[PDB]
């Protein structure tokens, strides 16, 4: 009834919102076996500090009452002990509902997820990872980039906390790797990975093949989702990032970032273990179906992006870097062909090499 | 079809990769596939470049399996002789201990066959007898 809503439409730290959420979750759990948009939208708007009326004042702003409500929600979610209920609540909270505070609601949901990760709410973190899997790559990747920018830029320890969570949660680690690859698209200066985030990623490359395998084995994959439902294998991003070592200097004075080549190369070297693990998981086992691995015909887009982005004085200043990047790309293509990740035959990338700088690695890739 | 040249280029790349991080050299060495069984001596040299316990264990597995696959390289015989001598004496070398651990990690039949091959190669009476005695001590059933 609307009387309960009115009784829950007062104060920004009110426990009535938590009681309403618990009752709705219990109703959903009771009816799940025999299985509303409006109630979830209203609950999110109440959390987002936007009132029930579409054009009324904000629901009591934020202040310390919003922090109290967030703490109460985190405490309830950690002790919720219901994967489906937590996943449904997380999906409802961070979905674009068209309200005036939709982006702020998504940002607050990401903030709560970061708080849960800091609180080591492992079941809640897993539910958030599943919700991100059930969310568009654009909004989820933007939220991940915002959370990474918030944490990594602070004092040391946030990278340590992220690495510890990645060691604990492998699905969250794979989602974070995919989100980092999507953010570090080599598109601009901001696309250059930050030092702390890159250090955490490089340090967390001991179980990256294991995390990728865990993400692959977590759930069978359907057809291509809408713009990517958190694809596990972000191999193209890592391969480009290794290639984009001189791109840090190219995008920028000019020589602002040039020492990251070795760390990226070390992180890229983990793909050999990932390639062998993927080969064992697909070719050796019965998982040799579909396209081998997550390719999505992105190899041609990757080659086109490499050709387009490398135009910044490739001839003499970055000749050695271009040749090394060509060798890395050839190694990635050979790994994909041997491991079966790229089911397509030749000329899919050999023709693309025509619009790339000539190197001995190009002949080696052709050979 | 320019296969020796590719091996030479890979050797030069590995030589240039010694100063840099070993992960990059390992990644470059892993994805070769063109003539890896023929260039397995280069892979053995790369595995012997690293001297960690895990690296030595992986070397003692992979290189031994390749040598069983390709029993015609004198480098395999040299490694087997070094492992046998390491078992006999000179325990002060950690790499010798790693080679001895790799030799003992193999099955008894494989170790007996390797010792028999070394003894057959050991034309000297003393060396052949000592190798046979060590094989009998390690493997009483041989």
């Amino acid at each position: 009834m609307s009387d309960i809503r009115h009784s829950l439409l007062r104060r920004d730290a009110l426990s009535a919102a938590k009681e309403v959420l618990y009752h709705l979750d219990i109703y959903f759990s009771s009816q799940l076996q025999s299985a509303d948009k409006g109630p979830v939208e209203l609950l999110e708007e109440f959390v987002f500090q936007v009132p029930k009326e579409r054009s009324a004042q904000p629901k009591r702003l934020n202040s310390l009452q919003e922090l109290q409500l967030l703490e109460i929600m985190c405490n309830y979610f950690q002790e919720q002990t219901k994967d489906s209920v937590r996943q449904i609540i997380f999906s409802s909270l961070f979905s674009p509902q068209g309200n005036k505070a939709d982006d702020s609601r998504m940002s607050l949901l990401g903030k709560l997820v970061s708080m849960a990760v800091a609180v080591c709410r492992i079941p809640v973190l897993e539910c958030a990872a599943s919700w991100l899997q059930r969310t568009p790559v654009v909004y989820c990747v933007r939220l991940a980039k915002a959370l990474v920018d918030d944490y990594c830029c602070l004092v040391p320890g946030s990278i340590q906390t992220l690495k510890q969570i990645f060691s604990a949660s492998p699905r969250f680690c794979c989602q974070f790797i995919t989100s980092v690859t999507a953010l570090y698209d080599l598109s601009s200066d901001d696309l250059i990975p930050p030092m702390d985030l890159l250090e955490m990623i490089v340090t967390w490359i001991f179980e990256d093949p294991r995390l990728i395998l865990i993400t692959f084995l977590n759930t069978p994959i359907a057809a291509n989702l809408p713009i990517g439902f958190l694809e596990l294998t972000p191999l193209v991003g890592l391969i480009r990032w290794c290639v984009k070592a001189p791109l840090a200097y190219k995008r920028k004075g000019v020589g602002m970032d040039r020492d990251s080549h070795l760390l990226y190369s070390k992180l890229h070297l983990s793909v050999l273990q990932v390639l062998m693990t993927l080969q064992l998981h697909l070719t050796e086992k019965n998982l040799y179906g579909r396209l081998g691995l997550i390719l999505f015909d992105h190899m041609v887009p990757l080659v086109e992006e490499i050709n387009r982005l490398a135009d910044e004085l490739n001839p003499l200043n970055a000749s050695q870097e271009i040749e090394l990047s060509l060798d890395r790309l050839a190694q990635a293509l050979q790994v994909a062909m041997a491991s079966g990740a790229l089911l397509c035959t030749r000329d899919d990338l050999r023709t693309l090499c025509s619009r790339l700088p000539h190197n001995n690695l190009l002949q080696l890739v052709i050979s | 079809m320019s296969a020796q040249g590719d091996c030479e280029f890979l050797v030069q790349r590995a030589r240039e990769l010694v100063p840099q991080d070993l992960w990059a050299a390992k990644a470059w060495l892993i994805t070769a596939r063109s003539l890896y069984p023929a260039d397995f001596n280069i892979q053995y040299e790369m595995y012997t470049i690293e001297r960690n316990a895990e690296r030595t264990a992986t070397a003692g597995r992979l290189l031994y399996d390749m040598f069983v696959n390709f029993p015609d390289q004198p480098v395999v015989w040299r490694e087997i002789s070094i492992i046998t001598s390491a078992l006999r004496n000179d325990s002060q070398d950690k790499q010798t201990q790693f080679l001895r651990s790799l030799f003992e990690t193999l099955p008894g039949r494989v170790q007996c066959e390797m010792l028999l091959k070394v003894t057959e190669q050991c034309f000297n009476t003393l060396e052949r007898s000592e190798m046979l005695l060590l094989l009998l001590r390690r493997f009483p059933e041989t």
